[PDB]
């Protein structure tokens, strides 16, 4: 029961996008349940990046491909590492991810 | 008729510019091209005066704006909007700066992200500190972190290396926005100068981030530091590098601030280059490599 | 599930369309010359003709002509040769 | 109004339901449904063009001729050549008439 | 507006063992994602209204000016060789097959969409 | 334990009472936004071709105009008439 | 201030999409030597911004110009680009376009890439000024080639019609029929092949503007200047 | 079904999809089938935990 | 015929205007409708190997 | 106490005072007449004009005259007596 | 934006709290305060008529001057009295000046 909610939390969200996306799921649904992703999105339309995406499949750029998708969603993680973080400082602990040999 | 028989052989020697010196003789030692390049700098270097006397003008009409309080209650209206203006025309007085921090106060709690950005820089010109003030702003800030974007933390987070202060949950809620919260490629329209900004912040507070670290690095390139003033570029350059030495991080793109430094080294001294190598040589070992300067051709 | 919601919200323009149009007229309205088949005359001149002589037969063709060139109004007798 | 909404169910069936091809049965005579609705354009185009020259018959015609007349008249004025004298020709039969 | 999550859990621990089987289903429509209802009919929007106006206002404009126009009957007879066009577009059109080719051309719609799964997200 | 203050504005459910608004894009929150951050810095080349041919159009329009007035001003001085006849 | 919403998987978006992704893949990127990674990140941005939105520029064109093509296949309505004007107004407004962008970045090195390579080098003084006169020719045989397909279409349609209407007109309504339906399918099919011609002609002009402004496109990479190997 | 979803979009409410069928384009595998029929049975929570 | 028609500045101006009202309207409102929509499926798709493989190494529940 | 539910509806037109301006435009634009200073004229007359002579003079007053009666355009100098 | 919200505040202390009659004290002088607000429109009149004409001093005329001149000129275009007469003359004067 520790970090139920977060997990259940993603599930749901997924799981109701899924069932909906590309049939009826209105944009303004996506931007309340995930702002974070629509705040980098956006980002890259305001910078001209709108096709980085499609620059990274022209020269085949797997790795890096793979890395901007991982980017893009890595904030999903965050609750989970800033909980983790708070329980390891309550102990006077630090985060092993933190670290730079960690 | 003439008119042509003179304008054939002009284009001729035009044509010869678009090329590696194919022909036996082109290229050519005086280089007028570079008359033409100083012939406009010297032009921008004029428009950039100072006006410095007209500062004192500029006072005036603050003062008869919005300093006298019996034209207008300057705790009524929108103290990040008439400050930010006022300080981007040069108008840097304590004592109005200290009327704005008290009207405003009440009222933090209730700023967009744009507006605690914008005043925060205002104070950044003005050089004045106010402990109260920048409680509340850090309060702000870390109650809505997830809305703040890096454009806006790194003028932020200058203002807080200008004057030392520093909280250690604002140290975190700061490198979790920018490192989860915002795109990962944000620090290359960010700045070069901007970036050791931050990184001394964070280095001079001890506080070891190695994911912020990671994003920042990205920033860090020949197309990013080229755009800055070649004493702006040294002293870019020598804070970085005394930043990643202190946490021991030393990431692939380090080569690109060292190079910066190799490929023009005139410009700094025995003392400063003598540290520029030894964390080259720390690097070398961190990433198991040797370096070695690419040359164009 | 949704289709209920989108039913809600009937047909809208796009965001920026009244723009469009309203440059489209502008150019259309404010040519700085006289408008298709026109001419501008002085104020004086305006005001004594009759409304009859002040058109011209061209300007009025037939919505459907029995004969190609029919003419709704006759326009002014008189010329200026 | 509901008059309004009732053609929008009316024209749903004919547009779907309600086809000639089936209720009079024309697969018996055309090789594919395909090239049926081919001949009932052409026909379309054909009732047009004679609906659209019936709305006004007596009239002088702006294309040019290659030597035909319409009916016995071959010499009236909407058989006239230059629309300039056909126009009084035709005021002088036209205020007989 | 709270995560429904956040109130499953907590309605879930103030239950009852008793009548925990029996209010499952409750909880489960209390966390139910809205659908709004179909609202009262109407016959046109009000843009939709100005739409047709002006459309038709359009086509009134171009056909008078059509008829006024030299080689008038011409005109007209164009725009119902244009007309048959249309027609035929709607008969012989498999709207159906296009809007699949229309789907498959976006990578978002060509294929389902692709992504976490079940068991990196169980939660023992 | 994990409470929802650490996701607060960063993970949400699908909304059970109403549906929210749209997030507005900035280019479509003010028009000044988007002028200088994406329409001058990239498209203002667009700007420049159609600025160019407007006023080429504009100079050919004006020697078209004086081809006319040439001509006009010959027939004039001719003491002919200047057109030659209307379908009326 | 309020912005409407959108729904998911809308038919419009999808074909827009689709559009968008094409006219893109006709300017691809050029592959860099280096692997792709967090040292050359930047470097791959700052190649993007010295690259041209040719792929936001082509699809606004196709979009603009099949719009106005197709209203000049309606009823009652005349198409835009039957103008000398409008059509011959975009063809110039492309090739200064190009023109502009060419000069910004590499300046005087611009009439250098009129230069065609593997030319000897003594034989190409002859060479250059036709090769000059023809990429000024592009401007206008870009947006004629466009106007006359709209205005040699309409006019043969024009003048077919009226001798196509002599027939009925002479020979009677419901006299006879087999001399009219003949024509009418040549007509029915005249119309069908412009419908073709539209799309044909938007796309050719979109094409063209991806290979005119792609020859400029082009920008030396500003690779590592330093390097850890191994 | 993903083809059932489809037919109740607004997209099959239009005019030019009002009879038409999702399934009539692309016809659902019997894996598809035979999980939504299952998906339907755990619908009610209290026969989910019995089997569980 | 008609071959020139009554000003062609006029014509020039009417064309680059529609032209840069859709240039406005693809930036504005169509671009970046379709990015929300195409990138959230595109990085579900390339992060699907490296995100649920990062999770698989956080959750205890195994 | 309603008084922040008055604050939300903003300033609101009169409900049907598009039609009240659609009224008056109509009766200044389809006069079915000349337009205030202007003769029609024939087709072939409007093609080869140019607009200098096009125009005239009082059509055309000066938005600040120094005298009273300046003209912008000479119009054409060519007359029909 | 806040710039026109500022000015609303701004005006309503002007209009309210910033009055002159009371700031110079005009109650010594003045009988009534309702007569003091007629001078100071009259004086408002007088003002905006200079400033008109200043704006644009050299020009003729339009109204009838009962035979009075501006200044030292007396006999200049200014002073014609037929404006078809003085266009001549001042087109003269311009192009020189």
């Amino acid at each position: 029961e520790e970090e139920e909610l977060w997990l259940l939390t993603l599930t749901q969200q997924f799981k109701h996008i899924q069932k909906h996306f590309g049939i009826d799921l209105p944009h303004s649904v996506v931007a309340h349940m995930d702002p974070l992703l629509i705040k980098k999105i956006d980002w890259e339309t305001t910078n001209a990046l709108e096709d980085f995406d499609i620059t990274l499949d022209d020269m085949g750029a797997e790795d890096a491909k793979e890395q901007w998708g991982a980017e893009n969603l890595s904030h999903h993680f965050l609750p989970l590492i800033r909980y983790r973080r708070d329980l390891a400082r309550k102990n006077g602990d630090r985060y092993g991810p933190d670290l730079v040999n960690g | 008729a003439m008119t042509r028989q003179f304008s054939a052989p002009g284009s001729h020697e035009h044509h010869e510019t678009p090329l590696s010196k194919v022909m036996p003789t082109v290229v050519s030692i005086p280089r007028k091209v570079a008359c033409l390049a100083l012939g406009a700098t010297k032009k921008v270097v004029c428009g950039l005066a100072s006006s410095g006397p007209s500062q004192n003008l500029v006072s005036t009409f603050a003062n008869k704006v919005i300093v006298e309080e019996n034209l207008v209650n300057v705790a009524e209206i929108d103290v990040p909007f008439w400050s930010y203006w006022l300080s981007s025309a040069g108008f840097t007085s304590k004592d109005a700066f200290v009327k704005f921090a008290e009207a405003v106060k009440p009222k933090v709690a209730a700023l967009s992200t744009s507006d605690i950005t914008n005043l925060t820089v205002a104070f950044k010109r003005a050089n004045y500190y106010d402990k109260d003030l920048f409680t509340g702003i850090e309060a702000n800030v870390s109650a809505n972190f997830t809305k703040f974007e890096t454009e806006q933390l790194l003028q932020i987070v200058a203002t807080f290396d200008a004057f030392n202060h520093s909280s250690v949950a604002f140290l975190d809620d700061v490198a979790d926005s920018i490192t989860y919260c915002n795109h990962y490629l944000a620090p290359v329209r960010a700045g070069a100068d901007e970036l050791a900004t931050l990184l001394t912040y964070y280095a001079k507070n001890g506080h070891e981030r190695a994911d912020l670290l990671a994003t920042v690095a990205r920033g860090f390139s020949e197309v990013s530091l080229g755009k800055l003033s070649a004493a702006q570029r040294k002293d870019t350059v020598l804070s970085a590098l005394k930043a990643f030495q202190t946490f021991g991080f030393y990431p692939e793109s380090i080569e690109a601030v060292i190079g910066a430094a190799l490929v023009s080294p005139a410009e700094y001294s025995a003392e400063e280059l003598k540290e520029v190598e030894a964390v080259k040589v720390a690097a070398e070992n961190a990433l198991g490599g040797e370096f070695v300067l690419i040359q164009e051709g | 599930s949704y289709s209920a919601y989108f039913a809600k919200a009937g047909f809208q323009f796009p965001a920026g369309l009244s723009a469009l149009v309203a440059g489209i007229v502008a150019l259309n309205v404010c040519t700085g010359r006289p408008t298709k088949g026109t001419k501008e005359i002085s104020n004086a001149e305006y005001n004594a003709t009759p409304i009859g002589y002040l058109q011209s037969p061209d300007q009025h063709p037939t919505a459907f002509p029995k004969v190609p060139g029919m003419k709704d109004v006759h326009g002014s007798p008189h010329h200026h040769h | 109004m509901a008059v309004t909404s009732f053609l929008g169910k009316a024209f749903e069936k004919y547009f779907y339901d309600f086809s000639a091809y089936e209720q009079f049965g024309l697969n018996r005579f055309l090789s594919s449904k395909g090239q049926y609705v081919a001949l009932r354009h052409v026909g379309f185009v054909m009732v047009g063009v004679n609906v659209l020259l019936a709305a006004n018959f007596p009239f002088n015609p702006p294309f040019p001729t290659i030597g035909m007349c319409p009916a016995g008249w071959e010499g009236t004025w909407v058989c006239q050549a230059d629309k300039a004298k056909a126009l009084e020709m035709y005021k002088e039969w036209k205020k007989s008439n | 507006e709270g995560n429904s999550v956040a109130g499953i859990i907590k309605s879930v621990n103030e239950t009852s063992g008793a009548n925990l089987l029996s209010s499952l289903k409750t909880i489960k429509a209390q966390a139910a994602p809205i659908y709004p209802a179909a609202a009262s009919s109407t016959g046109y929007s009000t843009q939709a209204k100005i739409a047709l106006f002006g459309a038709l206002s359009w086509i009134l404009y171009r056909a008078d000016g059509q008829s006024k126009a030299h080689e008038w009957i011409v005109d007209l007879n164009l725009n119902v060789l244009q007309a048959a066009w249309l027609i035929s577009f709607s008969s012989l059109i498999p709207f159906r097959a296009v809007y699949f080719a229309f789907r498959g051309m976006a990578p978002a719609t060509a294929s389902t969409l692709n992504g976490l799964k079940t068991f990196s997200s169980i939660s023992l | 334990v994990l409470g929802e203050v650490y996701l607060k504005d960063i993970l949400r459910t699908p909304p059970t009472g109403a549906i929210p608004a749209n997030v507005p894009h900035p280019f479509q929150t003010s028009f000044y936004t988007y002028a200088t951050k994406k329409l001058i810095p990239r498209h203002w080349y667009l700007l420049g071709g159609f600025t160019f041919t407007i006023t080429l159009y504009g100079i050919l329009d004006g020697l078209r105009d004086s081809g006319k007035k040439k001509a006009y001003d010959e027939a004039i001085h001719a003491g002919k008439t200047p057109y030659t006849a209307g379908g009326h | 201030s309020s912005v409407r919403d959108v729904k998911t998987g809308s038919l419009p978006t999808n074909f827009l999409t689709g559009v968008y992704r094409f006219w893109r893949s006709q300017n691809p990127a050029e592959k860099p030597h280096d692997p792709v990674n967090d040292r050359l990140l930047p470097a791959v941005v700052d190649a993007s911004d010295k690259r041209a939105s040719i792929g936001t520029w082509a699809t606004t064109f196709f979009c603009t110009i099949i719009s106005c093509n197709l209203l000049g296949l309606m009823p009652f309505n005349e198409a835009p680009t039957s103008g000398l004007g409008f059509a011959t107004g975009l063809g110039v407004s492309v090739w200064a376009t190009a023109t502009i962008l060419g000069l910004s970045k590499t300046g005087f090195k611009f009439p250098g890439h009129f230069i065609p390579g593997g030319t000897p080098w003594p034989m190409a003084f002859i060479f250059v000024p036709l090769e000059t006169i023809s990429y000024t020719f592009r401007a206008v045989s870009l947006g004629v080639r466009l106007w006359v397909n709209m205005l040699a279409g309409h006019t043969l349609l024009h003048i077919l019609t009226g001798m196509a209407l002599a027939l009925p007109f002479s020979l009677g309504f419901f006299s006879m029929v087999p001399a009219t339906f003949g024509v009418c399918c040549l007509l029915s099919a005249l119309v069908g092949l412009e419908y073709l011609v539209a799309v044909l002609q938007s796309g050719v002009f979109s094409i063209l503007s991806t290979v005119y402004v792609g020859e400029f496109n082009h920008d030396k990479f500003i690779g590592p200047a330093a390097k850890i190997v191994k | 079904t993903f083809a059932q979803r489809l037919n109740s979009s607004p997209a099959f409410s239009s005019f030019l999809l009002k009879r038409e069928k999702a399934e009539s384009e692309v016809p659902p595998s019997e894996l598809e089938l035979e999980a939504a029929q299952k998906a339907a049975e755990l619908e009610d929570p209290e026969v989910a935990l019995r089997t569980l | 015929m008609k071959l020139l028609p009554e000003s062609l500045q006029q014509e020039a101006a009417t064309a680059a205007v529609v032209a840069s009202w859709v240039l406005w309207h693809l930036d504005t409102q169509l671009l970046p409708t379709i990015m929300r929509e195409h990138k959230l499926h595109a990085c579900w798709a390339a992060a699907a190997k490296r995100y649920n493989e990062k999770l698989f190494k956080l959750n205890p529940s195994y």
